[PDB]
């Protein structure tokens, strides 16, 4: 009982819903990563090789990727940290060398508890990034780890050193069992930052399926 | 400095210099507005479905 | 800006194929509903065809049905009207005419600047009962129309548009639903009715005025036009 | 200064003395004689079943009919909300919004979010598409809230502690509004145009006299970040949500509080707070994943909303007051009556 | 004796005391476990799984089928009580038969399919076959119907009904020695699907334990329950084949003459046949009972 306006405007509207259809089966194809840390670590580092909110597109593997990295965002993170409830995974990065002094590597821990142990982020994985390995390396030959570390007793090696610092941002995870913490030592030397972050990505999504799937 | 000690002041003695009224006044002005403009409230007196937009 | 050019006239021997091309330009084509309305050398306006936004919907004249093909190809923003078994009944002036549907929407805003094509030897009756009126600069006249059914909807508008065809021009909305005022109209202009009798008031008239004024229902296809009322003076 | 801190605190303190020696009455007392609304039986008249993520804003048109809603799907989409029909579906530039904005010319909407700007569409173009027609770009915080004075001006609440008014003609901010030491989250605006109220997450309230940038009343009260604000229809009062789990009513002739609305078995914050046409009622959104509307004069809850399977983020009601527009964090909007 | 020619074919149709004996009770405990199951199962999906994704499609398929084949389960009980005396005219017959039929083929089927999505969602991962909208599944789930139905309709077209002795027969899986299509649809029903979901099991198996993913809890859980899925198909399906294949080869070597060889294959097919209804019975325990999520 439509009158022809009336059937022409309903034909209007189910074209605007099939557009609204393959706008959505193209973005669920998408692989959203939220990119945090510290405002002096490898952020820009990670995000080299590929006012507000600044989003970065890359494809790996014929896998689109899309990095959120919400730095510039003073404001309290409460209010919009739900935003991005629903993301793939979160890619956290840790200056090693950040240890010195000004502390930074308590800041870390204290936003990567924040961020892991978060009632958006229950079941979100964490890609741990640890950057600057050399002069981290540079760093520990001359200096000692003990002013981070009061309650560490360990050889000022690298690799002693690197291990105790992953365990000290891994034991923080309060979520051990819904959550998984990947953590790689971010190198230079070639693209395999985006490996390992597709890797990663691809067991998420391989959790996720099974979640869906009912059988995980 | 101490510019926002200042404009604090400023703000608090401005807010101070305002009329104020009684809140059993306030109270029956909005019971008043509400009891008036009750008849036109279609939700809280549910209209037939001869006359209401959302029937079906 | 909005811009609608045809092309594809010229003398067509009975029984030709003669295939109608319209360019647009200027406005968002692929989402605009395109209809073709011709009009006979000294007759009033004619609904042929219609194509809605997606072809999902196509619709045809009595006339024409089985004759002629309309077909619309976004990429290039062309329309197109395929005339097979011309006749002599079919030597008239076709339009382009844009149309978009939704709500509050104005459809028929546009009109395209006509193609002249010359062949060589239950549907709502809508009414004006006037031919021509004299009118002065500086006065108000009033037109009416008439319909058979009525064109009031359980909705609660009623479809009816007005059109103006100045002289040596192509038709331009002014009332859409016979009550709404259609963009770069002035406000002299006023639609009223009711069902199956409405009215045109154009107070203080002035130049630019003159011409012929038709009445169209889109309660349901076909579309039909009035006769025409002439305005002169 | 030691001088200045203490004649801050001296004010403060006359402040709350005269505000403690106007309250002679609570509304409750006053309002007891009232007979009780009773029972608000609400249906799902409606159901917008076009979004396919998080709804965060919705606003209604100056007509009960079209209604425009915001999705991190990056999607604006205008609602025929009499025939479920999408007039329009707007893609935005950054699908990080959370506040949206109906013109009441019906000629503009506005878009708003993380990437603090907030974005003018057009409606009603000779195109015959939707097209940007100003970007505002003078903000430093997320935009939270944004609502038209008319085609030419709309004021906005940002992230940043403060509040903007434009102008939409040049795209530069007439007015700067700045007494929040906290986020602002939530904005409303006076049947007038005149004033506005906007509510941050240091959780207090301002009164904003919106032709030159002033302070003219400070509410407090809420014990947490205030997430939604709303004017009462008569214009004299507002509602605030905060995520306390209580709503609050503040009168500005008065400048105090008038009536809390809290409940026990509620411990969620509110998302969203709306009037009817009349004021009897306030509806306010939950974490609950359901409405509660509220008798606003009596203080006691009159009915739920339960159609919704997420945190219902925003809430609306029609002009004439003829239905309710509920959405929340799963893709649906559902109109009740 | 026997050779009562079924139809004209001359089959060597039995009556047996084990029958009534063994086969009445089985069958009662499967109608009441399978059908509490199905029923339990149906009711969560129609109410608690408004979720609806297409491996809970495919899923409420598969329990859809076999509580169908639970209600139809009791006709066939009650001529077990008897030596198969058909006491329900003609037309519950053809029903019965022609809706088992197409009931096993249809689980068959959907746990197939779930094999298959499963391993669409474990070895690919990013595939668009992992993100089907809930139409494309349901258009694929009414495909699969349609080639069952296809393929079982040649059971309702026949006045199965006949004479044994004095009293009536409802049996389809007689010892004819002109095969048919329906012999070869029933060696096929667990032949090819035998492959796909072994197939599909172990490389499923073997992704997820080579790309180090046997470490979370619910990841050892889903490789057991991989595992198990395919053992109870195995465990199920394989007697009643086993016996097929032994009284074809009896056919082919005793060359369809004598019955009483025949005697204690055709006596053994219809007890290990009592196992295709178990499937059903103890696929929603395991389907969706068993799953982590509730
Ligand atoms: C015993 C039997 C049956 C089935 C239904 C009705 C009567 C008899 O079980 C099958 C079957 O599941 O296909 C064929 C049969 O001969």
């Amino acid at each position: 009982t439509l009158s022809a306006e009336d059937k022409a405007a309903v034909e209007r509207s189910k074209m605007i819903d099939r557009n609204l259809r393959e706008d959505g089966e193209k973005a669920a194809r998408e692989v959203k990563l939220l990119l945090l840390g510290a405002g002096e670590s490898g952020k820009s580092t990670i995000v080299k090789q590929m006012t507000g909110i600044v989003e970065t597109h890359f494809t790996f593997k014929d896998l689109h990727f899309k990095m959120f990295d919400v730095g510039a965002q003073r404001s309290e993170r409460k209010k919009w940290i739900h935003c991005f409830e629903g993301v793939t995974a979160i890619i956290f990065c840790v200056a090693l060398s950040d240890y010195d002094l000004v502390n930074r590597m308590h800041e870390s821990m204290k936003l990567f508890d924040s961020i892991c142990n978060n009632k958006w982020f229950t079941d979100t994985s964490i890609i741990l990034f640890l950057n600057k390995k050399d002069l981290f390396e540079e760093k520990i030959k001359k200096s000692p780890l003990t002013i981070c570390y009061p309650e560490y007793a360990g050889s000022n090696t690298y690799e002693e050193a690197a291990a105790y610092i992953q365990c000290q941002f891994e034991d923080l995870n309060k979520r051990k069992d819904t959550k998984e913490i990947y953590t790689h030592f971010t190198c230079s030397t070639d693209t395999k930052n985006v490996q390992f972050v597709f890797d990663a990505v691809t067991d998420v999504i391989i959790k996720n399926n099974l979640k869906d799937c009912g059988l995980f | 400095s101490i510019a926002q000690a200042r404009k604090l002041v400023e703000q608090l003695k401005m807010e101070a210099n305002i009329d104020r009224i009684k809140v059993s006044k306030a109270a029956a002005d909005l019971m008043a507005y509400c009891e008036a403009h009750a008849k036109e409230d279609p939700l809280l007196t549910p209209v037939p479905a001869s006359e209401n937009p959302f029937r079906e | 800006d909005v811009q609608l050019v045809e092309s594809g006239g010229g003398l067509v021997q009975p029984g030709g194929s003669r295939k109608l091309s319209c360019s647009a330009s200027g406005f968002a084509f692929s989402s605009f509903g395109m209809h073709w309305v011709r009009q006979a050398p000294e007759k009033g306006l004619e609904w042929v065809a219609y194509i809605s936004s997606g072809s999902g919907t196509i619709y045809y004249a009595d006339t024409v049905k089985g004759r002629f093909t309309i077909s619309r190809d976004d990429p290039k923003n062309t329309l197109f009207l395929q005339m097979t078994s011309l006749r002599s009944e079919d030597t008239a002036m076709y339009y382009c005419v844009r149309s978009i549907y939704y709500y509050g929407s104005s459809p028929f805003d546009f009109w395209g600047q006509g193609t002249t094509l010359t062949v060589s030897s239950s549907d709502i009756v809508m009414t004006q009962a006037t031919s021509s009126v004299p009118v002065t600069p500086g006065e108000s006249v009033s037109i009416s129309c008439r319909s058979s059914k009525s064109l009031l909807h359980s909705n609660g508008n009623t479809y009816l548009y007005w059109f103006l065809q100045r002289p040596g021009q192509s038709p331009q909305l002014l009332i859409y639903r016979m009550s709404n005022l259609a963009s770069g109209v002035p406000d002299r202009f006023s639609g009223s009715g009711s069902g199956t009798a409405f009215t045109l008031t154009i107070s203080r008239l002035e130049a630019e005025d003159v011409g012929v004024y038709y009445c169209m229902q889109h309660l349901e296809y076909p579309l039909t036009f009035g006769a025409g009322t002439k305005l002169e003076l | 200064l030691d001088q200045l801190r203490q004649e801050a605190e001296q004010l403060k303190n006359q402040i709350r003395d005269a505000r403690k020696a106007c309250a002679d009455a609570t509304l409750s007392q006053i309002t007891n004689n009232i007979d009780p609304v009773g029972r608000i039986q609400m249906r799902t008249r409606r159901t917008l079943r076009g979004h396919l993520a998080k709804i965060y804003a919705m606003h209604w048109g100056t007509d009960s009919r079209l209604l425009v809603s915001a999705s991190q799907d990056g999607k604006l989409i205008i609602w025929d909300s009499y025939t479920t029909n999408k007039v329009h579906a707007i893609p935005l530039r950054s699908s990080w919004v959370m506040t949206c904005a109906y013109a009441p010319s019906g000629n503009y909407v506005a878009c708003g979010g993380l990437d603090n700007i907030c974005s003018i569409y057009n409606l009603k173009t000779r195109e015959g598409n939707v097209r940007v027609s100003r970007e505002l770009a003078g903000h430093t915080g997320y935009l939270s809230c944004c609502r038209f004075l008319d085609d030419n001006q709309i004021v906005t609440s940002s992230g940043d502690t403060t509040c903007a008014l434009w102008d939409i003609e040049t795209g530069q901010q007439t007015t700067t509004f700045t007494g929040h030491t906290g986020d602002v989250m939530s904005l409303s605006l006076a049947p007038d145009t005149r004033l506005f109220v906007s509510g941050a997450c240091d959780a207090s309230a301002k009164l904003w006299d919106v032709r030159e940038g002033m302070c003219r009343q400070t509410f407090t009260g809420h014990e947490s970040d205030i997430n939604a604000i709303c004017f009462f229809p008569n214009g004299n009062a507002f509602a605030t949500g905060s995520d306390d789990a209580t709503c609050r009513l503040f009168d500005l002739r008065a400048d105090q509080e008038l009536m809390t609305y809290s409940h026990d078995n509620i411990i969620c914050g509110i998302t969203s707070v709306s009037f009817s046409k009349s004021g009897r009622l306030l509806l306010a959104g939950y974490d609950d994943f359901n409405c509660n509307v509220w008798d606003a004069l009596k203080a006691d809850r009159a009915g739920v909303l339960a159609g919704h399977d997420n945190r219902v983020s925003c809430l609306g009601v029609t002009d004439d007051g003829m239905a309710v527009a509920t959405g929340s964090w799963d893709s649906f909007l559902k109109i009740w009556n | 004796d026997h050779f009562l020619e079924i139809d004209k074919k001359n089959c060597c149709v039995f009556r047996d005391d084990f029958i009534v004996k063994v086969l009445p009770p089985v069958l009662g405990l499967e109608f009441i476990f399978g059908l509490l199951g199905n029923g339990l199962a149906l009711w969560i999906f129609c109410f608690h799984l408004k979720s609806w994704k297409s491996s809970r499609i495919f899923l409420f398929n598969l329990a859809v089928a076999d509580f169908l084949l639970i209600i139809c389960l009791p006709f066939l009980m009650d001529n077990y009580v008897r030596r198969w005396d058909w006491k329900f005219g003609d037309i519950p017959c053809r029903l019965m038969l022609f809706m088992l039929a197409m009931n096993r083929q249809g689980s068959i089927i959907f746990l197939t399919v779930v094999a298959v999505d499963r391993y669409f969602r474990v070895v690919h991962p990013h595939h668009a076959l992992n993100k089907i909208s809930n139409r494309t599944a349901a258009i694929i789930s009414c495909l699969l119907w349609g080639i069952t139905i296809g393929l079982t309709v040649h059971l309702l077209k026949k006045k199965m009904p006949i004479q044994n002795g004095g009293a009536n027969l409802c049996s389809s899986f007689s010892i004819c020695h002109t095969f048919q299509w329906h012999e070869a649809m029933f060696l096929l029903e667990f032949f090819l699907p035998l492959g796909i979901i072994l197939f599909c099991s172990a490389r499923i198996i073997w992704s997820l334990r080579q790309r180090q993913m046997d470490r979370h809890a619910k990841i050892k859980r889903a490789i057991t329950f991989i595992m198990v899925v395919a053992i109870v198909f195995v465990i199920c399906f394989l007697p009643s084949v086993v016996v097929r294949i032994r009284i074809f080869w009896l056919l082919h070597t005793s060359g369809t003459q004598n019955c009483e060889v025949y005697r204690s294959v055709d006596l053994a097919f219809f007890i290990t046949l009592s196992f295709t209804y178990m499937n059903s019975m103890l696929d929603p325990v395991v389907y969706y009972f068993s799953s982590p999520s509730f």
